[PDB]
């Protein structure tokens, strides 16, 4: 029964900077990653696997957000520079089970840790 | 009975960086066919005609990784793949004749020293096509290279032309000027020079584009859509039948002199390849003198030992998902593995890394499919004086069908009908054991040899302990009864001596490595299975240390050596090759395989260097 907590969210003006973090309590594996998905209020959940062997970013945040992992650990950070009202959503960690995919809602065995955030101008 | 083993040769397997480091792309403005050509010097160059037209690759078979490849593109597509092209070496230079779709005739002049030198790009107008003397209305699909600097070109509705740039009047050239053609109906037709007429044409004789002709001396072999028609200025003989279940299509056909076989006196051998999609079958016709006394069919093992070890879970030596990932990366060439990785990435299949099973199973099945697609046959080439070689579709992929020894013939043909029966009974019992029990028994033998099991223990005590720790579990007691009753029928020490003392214990390469390592691996894996079974018989019923003392000692010795070399094959095949080829070669680079007996002799020499090493 591994947990998956996360902090760092809040309300900031457009163009500000935030830092999301997410760690695991249980052992599980050194394998499953943590997709930093997001979901706008009303919309669907949208868009660092295997110890940074490859990384994938979404089109609305490329060059603006920076994900990072600690070596041999279940920790995922997300430096969110140049925030905009389009980034106003609720973001989620992730954790797969079996064969996975970075572009689907099938990805996780356990995410949870929902957190609301907003952005003004 | 299957008498030939398949040996898959990936020319880029020992190196962790495909493709070769030096590749040359020459412009002129999956796969489809592959073959190999022998030059003036002792070297075989390979060419591929993949993806229909606009593809002409060249690479040396000997040094595929360090030697450079030549990619010759094409400006206009071709009307036919592999059949519109004649490669011939004239004056230390590869003449490459192609008819494009524009009706243009391209002649490529590739010097020998270019393909073997380390030069990147060389200036010069080697390419020189010809726009005239061809028309859009009449397009020819075939092209045959006559020996005296000539090119005959046939079209659809039974017509031909001759190239002298244009002189007019399947297919092969009998003697010197005799062009023996083949039609679609079909019916053969002879030519001469006398370039205008035909000596004889064939009737339909019903009641009685590809490679369907194969000539050797005064004897021709043709295919009748199957019926193998034979014909020895005479044109007459008797056809023979085939062996077919589903629908097969012939790939290539070569008529040659006899090879070393376990048959009576014969006169000719006939190597035929068939292909069903990705799979392929090799068969050999053995014909006695004057094409009347016999017509025997010899089968072969259409899959290598590695594919069979991966399919039927007969592997025992190989050893978490990281270790298994490295095992899969080593069992296949880096080319196959990278192709599988890219195919998985296209389908967006993110690896689950540690504690993943779905991903590893998907990787295994994708690697199997990729290797089976890479090994799709396209043509046959005769190596050495009698060595058989099959060029696969994907580049750097080939397969040698090796002559089997008595041990390998006994292994592959277990079900067919004194030592053979003893080995058959041993395997009949040993198959009832799971791989876990076999691995535990082998590890107990390793403990015996190394000293992890106590040496003060009598061999009988050692075997009682091995039974009470590994075989103490439930094995079908009726199988033990059957095994004991069948073993009571044999003269055990005589066949044991026959197995031990006679049957088992007795220019860069490169290519000699890729074949020698795999053949040695096959031979020693068979030896390992047989030794495991014999020592299992020893453990099942304790025997006097006096009777089989030297027997059991040498058995444990050879089992230890076999396990060690199989584990050394599991990883770093390149350095294993380097060591085994430096120990037994005067130049530390190997031996040139010229005949079947020579190849088997080198394999047995490696086996001897293995069995006599210092423990």
């Amino acid at each position: 029964q591994v947990q998956l907590v996360e902090t760092g969210g809040g309300l900031v003006r457009a163009g500000g900077s935030l830092r999301l973090s997410c760690v695991d309590s249980g052992r599980t594996f050194r394998v499953y990653t943590m997709g930093w998905f997001r979901q706008a209020p009303g919309k669907e959940r949208e868009f660092i696997r295997w110890s940074g062997d490859r990384t994938y970013y979404g089109d609305p945040v490329q060059g603006r957000f920076t994900i990072s992992r600690d070596k041999g650990k279940n920790t995922v950070y997300l430096q969110m520079n140049s925030l905009k009202p389009e980034d106003t959503a609720v973001y989620y960690c992730a954790a797969p089970a079996g064969g996975g995919v970075v572009y689907d809602d099938h990805k996780a065995y356990a995410y949870w840790g929902q957190g609301t955030q907003v952005t003004v101008s | 009975m299957a008498c030939l083993s398949r040996i898959d040769a990936n020319l880029l397997q020992y190196y962790e960086k495909p493709e070769p480091n030096n590749t040359v792309d020459l412009y002129v403005s999956g796969s489809e066919y592959s073959n190999c050509l022998l030059l003036s010097n002792s070297e075989y160059i390979c060419y591929h005609f993949s993806s229909r037209s606009t593809l002409l690759t060249f690479y040396p078979l000997s040094d595929a990784y360090h030697g450079k490849t030549i990619n010759i593109h094409l400006p206009n597509a071709s009307m036919n793949q592999r059949y519109t092209l004649t490669i011939q070496e004239v004056e230390q230079q590869l003449l490459v004749n192609v008819i494009l779709k524009d009706g243009s005739f391209l002649t490529l002049q590739l010097p020998l020293s270019f393909l073997f030198s380390s030069a990147n790009t060389l200036n010069g107008e080697w390419f020189h096509l010809q726009n005239p003397y061809d028309f859009t209305v009449r397009v020819p699909h075939f092209l045959f290279y006559v020996s005296p600097q000539f090119s005959v070109v046939f079209l659809e509705d039974g017509g031909l032309l001759g190239l002298k740039k244009y002189l007019k009047s399947s297919c092969k050239l009998f003697h010197e000027r005799y062009l023996i053609v083949l039609t679609q109906n079909c019916h053969l037709k002879i030519w001469d020079l006398t370039s205008f007429t035909l000596i004889q044409d064939y009737d339909m004789v019903s009641q009685s584009v590809g490679e369907y002709l194969s000539l050797y001396n005064n004897t021709l072999v043709t295919l009748l859509p199957g019926l193998f028609q034979m014909g020895t200025t005479f044109q007459n003989n008797i056809p023979t039948n085939l062996s077919a279940s589903a629908i097969w299509s012939i790939v290539d056909l070569v008529l040659t002199r006899p090879l070393e076989l376990n048959v009576e006196a014969s006169y000719l051998n006939l190597i035929v390849l068939w292909k069903s999609g990705t799979a392929s079958k090799l068969q050999i016709l053995n014909v006695n003198d004057e094409s009347f006394k016999n017509y025997e069919w010899i089968e072969s093992v259409n899959k290598s030992l590695v594919d069979l070890q991966s399919e039927h879970d007969l592997d025992i030596v190989t050893k978490d998902v990281e270790r298994g990932f490295c095992n899969l990366k080593s069992r296949y060439g880096t080319q196959i593995f990278e192709r599988a990785q890219q195919i998985l990435s296209e389908n967006k299949i993110i690896m689950a890394h540690n504690e993943d099973e779905e991903y590893l199973a998907n990787l295994e099945t994708i690697l199997r499919d990729v290797k089976t697609a890479f090994n799709e046959a396209s043509s046959i080439t005769l190596y050495g004086d009698e060595i058989i070689l099959v060029n696969c579709f994907q580049p750097y992929n080939h397969s040698l069908y090796k002559l089997n020894t008595t041990v390998e013939n006994w292994f592959y043909n277990m079900h067919s009908e004194e030592l053979f029966k003893y080995l058959r009974t041993l395997n009949g019992f040993a198959s009832t054991l799971s791989n876990d029990v076999l691995r535990s028994i082998s590890k107990k033998f390793l403990d015996i040899i190394t000293g992890e099991l106590p040496d003060s223990m009598t061999t009988v005590e050692k075997f009682t302990d091995i039974f009470k720790n590994c075989l103490e579990n439930q094995f079908e007691i009726t199988n033990l009864k059957i095994l004991f009753d069948e073993l009571n029928s044999f003269d055990i020490p005589v066949v044991l001596n026959d197995l031990i003392n006679n049957q088992m214990k007795p220019k860069f390469d490169g290519f000699t490595s890729i074949i020698s390592l795999e053949s040695l691996h096959q031979l020693l894996s068979i030896h390992y299975r047989i030794t495991l079974q014999v020592l299992l018989t020893f453990v099942l019923f304790d025997l006097d240390t006096e009777i089989f003392g030297q027997h059991i000692s040498t058995l444990l010795d050879l089992h230890y050596k076999q396990f060690l070399l199989l584990n050394l094959y599991r990883q770093d095949k390149c350095l294993l090759a380097e060591v085994l080829l430096k120990d037994s070669s005067e130049f530390s680079f190997g031996v040139k395989f010229f005949n079947y007996g020579q190849l088997i002799a080198y394999i047995d020499s490696l086996n001897s260097n293995v069995y006599n090493a210092s423990i």
